[PDB]
RNA sequence: UGUUGCUGUUAAAGGGUUCGUAGUUGAAUUGAGGGCCUCUAAGGCGCAAUGGUUUAGUCCCAUCCACUUCGGAUUGGUGACCC
RNA sequence: AACAAAGGAGCAGCCUCUGGGCCACCGUUUCGGCUUUUGUUGGUUUUAAAAGUCCAUUGGAGAUUAUGGGGCAGUGUGACAA
RNA sequence: CUUUG
């Protein structure tokens, strides 16, 4: 059990993200829909900035921690990795 | 810092086999690791072995069986000739019947039977028994 | 002259070939009243050449050829003419490669160095094997070394596509093959980021 | 291991195995080059363009879709930068600590770091005269 | 006296710490072709086809027991498997 | 394996067939040199080749080798008084 | 349409 060319999933998904076989990223990318307007900005979960959005102008996130949160009231569907 | 690729690979295979391993990881790759495995791999030391891509540096894996012992690298490439290998058979080996010592000759990389028969000389790369 | 070898390059054109023509009438038959844009683009587009190759399968495999400056503007409509041509044609898959020249290794350590490294085997190759399988992508290479010294190779695709393209696969091995001689194989996967296979 | 201090950090960017750009994206290249140069004008440094552009347009590596890299795009509109970006920071880094030791006479620390960033200083330089990039004439303080 | 081939926690021996020139050492990559003809040629976990009578075993039918804990039968179907 | 070179916009360079037009080049610190034929030698000239350059023009390719596409139709002219 | 202003 457990082939190192063929792992299962619990022997992965743990693991930093460098440490796979496969170094893949750690993120994905999200729309974004504001009470103040109709648009969808494409945000980056990780943003690290304030964002305005798009066509508009009040700021969909503040940039804190390792990972990024989203300013209340605005609704975020996701998006594919593929 | 990372200086020579091929003793890092050679050195945890070696030890990989002592520990009672069935299998080894060996993190960066070469041109050269790949053909030193196809060598061995050949007599039956070493069994199989997958090669990953990560578009980056690649990964290797390797597969064994309990009838290698050691394998190693001399590290600064002495140069070696057509009367020299019996030397070199005298010190790094044990015995002039099983082993094997490991050349990059004119023609290639090959193992030392293969050399002296062909009558080439050249450096030297590493061993195994 | 025929209005529809014009869609053919010029040299071609005098003393044509069989399988040439079905082709180069197929899109200049599309090439009006088909909407918006793909009733402009493939005027500026031509085919160098084509074969026909014929494998012991069901299905057999027309592959076209046409020349690298024009490969812009067959990625965007790419997926559309690809449905296009399997309707006319009966009983074959169809697919579009660009046309591309390699330069072998010089064995001299300072001509090496200046090779334009695009036009080199491996990327070449590369783009061949995409071209075929083009929504598909590859999420992983691997080689497997056997007891013999013989190095194989597989491909490893999304499960999010596979239905689709599931069916054409041996097909595409067979036209790979003799076109670089080099083998393929094809498996899938269903998450690549941790990285597992289909059983499914 | 840290170039002239000491530490082990691991705090890094792994980038996709796939080098295709995603299907959802209804930029192509022109829009992308367009967006670059723009904000280009404004007094960014490569760094920052390419951080702007994730968070607001969705483009995560430029060289994807582009087909070539922020610098090189910069270069040709002959925007980027005549001392390199990686240097000049260092630079001003320096500057600011020297001031402070002109108020500051019996600060030790200051003075231990000072050395550090100067030495780095020079190493780089080195290389963008071993590199083609700076005129021979160049020159720290 | 240690290039092959030494020793440095406590037996003789890591220099108080750091920067740093000469010097020594330094990651990956352009790439290794196929086709055809035979030989008892070592394998296919690929496939068509005939042979299984408990003369293999296992699924799905049948019937009676049965509240844990029953087994006779229709080569059941060349699902499957030897050979 | 070593040595030297590059630091990529440090480029954004189509080719070929044919015909026409113009045109002496080469070195130059006060005009020096000039391949052949006309029996041969000396002096003089004409003619052509080739090169330079422009125009017209044939077939073909393109992977910045860049046509092509797009813009102004500012050397301008001619084909519509609709 | 052998131009028009």
């Amino acid at each position: 059990d457990s082939d190192l060319s063929y792992p299962t999933v619990r022997s992965e998904r743990m693991k930093h993200k460098r440490r796979r076989l496969v170094q893949g990223p750690n993120s994905y990318f999200m729309d974004v829909k504001c009470p103040g307007c109709n648009a969808i900005t494409i945000v980056y979960s990780h943003a690290t900035s304030e964002v305005q959005c798009n066509g508009c102008a009040t700021k969909l996130c503040r940039p804190t921690g390792g990972k990024a949160m989203l300013t209340t009231g605005c609704g975020f569907r996701k998006k594919a990795d593929h | 810092t990372m200086m020579s690729v091929l003793a890092n690979a050679l050195r945890c295979i070696a030890s990989a086999e002592r520990r009672g391993k069935r299998q080894v990881l060996i993190r960066p790759s070469s041109k050269v690791v790949v053909k030193f495995l196809q060598v061995m791999q050949k007599h039956g030391y070493i069994g199989e072995f997958e090669i990953i891509d990560d578009h980056r540096a690649g990964k290797i894996v390797v597969n064994l069986n309990g009838r290698l012992n050691k394998c190693g690298a001399i590290c600064p490439r002495f140069d070696c000739t057509t009367p020299d290998f019996e030397k070199w058979v005298k010190n790094i080996l044990p015995s002039r019947q099983f082993g094997f010592v490991v050349l990059t000759t004119s023609l290639g990389i090959m193992d030392h039977e293969e050399a002296r028969a062909r009558n080439t000389g050249g450096k030297v790369l590493g061993f195994f028994y | 002259v025929k209005p529809h070898l014009r869609k053919l390059r010029k040299l071609k054109r005098p003393n044509p070939s069989e399988d040439e023509d079905s082709v180069a009438k197929a899109l200049f038959e599309l090439e009006a009243t088909h909407k918006t844009l793909r009733t402009q683009l493939p005027r500026f587009h031509i085919n160098t050449v084509r074969t026909l190759s014929s494998p012991r399968f069901r299905r057999t495999a027309t592959v076209v050829f046409y020349p690298l400056r024009f490969l812009m503007l067959v990625r965007k409509i790419q997926r559309t003419l690809t449905a296009e041509l399997e309707k006319r044609f009966p009983g074959s898959i169809v697919v579009l490669v660009a046309q591309r020249k390699i330069t072998k290794r010089p064995k001299d350590v300072y001509k090496l160095q200046k090779v334009q490294r695009s036009r080199t085997s491996v990327a070449v190759f590369e783009n061949i094997l995409n071209d075929l399988i083009y929504p598909c992508d590859v999420m992983g290479r691997r080689w497997r070394c056997r007891t013999d010294g013989t190095k194989v190779m597989k491909v490893f695709l999304d499960s999010r596509d596979r239905k689709r393209v599931e069916s054409r696969l041996p097909i595409i091995a067979h036209v790979y093959k003799q076109l670089t001689h080099r083998t393929v194989s094809f498996g899938f996967m269903w998450n690549p980021k941790l990285q597992q296979v289909s059983s499914r | 291991v840290r170039m002239q201090g000491v530490g082990h950090g691991k705090s890094a960017s792994s980038l996709p195995f796939c080098r295709t750009p995603p299907s959802w994206l209804k930029i192509a290249s022109r829009d992308v080059i367009d967006a670059v140069c723009k904000l280009a004008k404004k007094g960014l440094t490569p760094s920052r363009i390419g951080m702007q552009l994730r968070d607001s347009m969705g483009i995560a590596q430029v060289k994807n879709v582009t087909g070539r890299k922020i610098l090189r795009i910069l270069k040709h509109k002959g925007m980027a930068p005549e001392i390199p970006e990686d240097l000049y920071c260092l630079i001003k880094r320096a500057t600011e600590m020297r001031k402070h030791l002109e108020r500051n006479t019996k600060d030790r620390d200051t003075k231990f770091r000072l050395i550090l960033v100067e030495s780095r200083i020079h190493r780089l330089a080195r290389y963008y005269k071993r590199v083609k990039q700076l005129p021979p004439t160049w020159k720290y303080e």
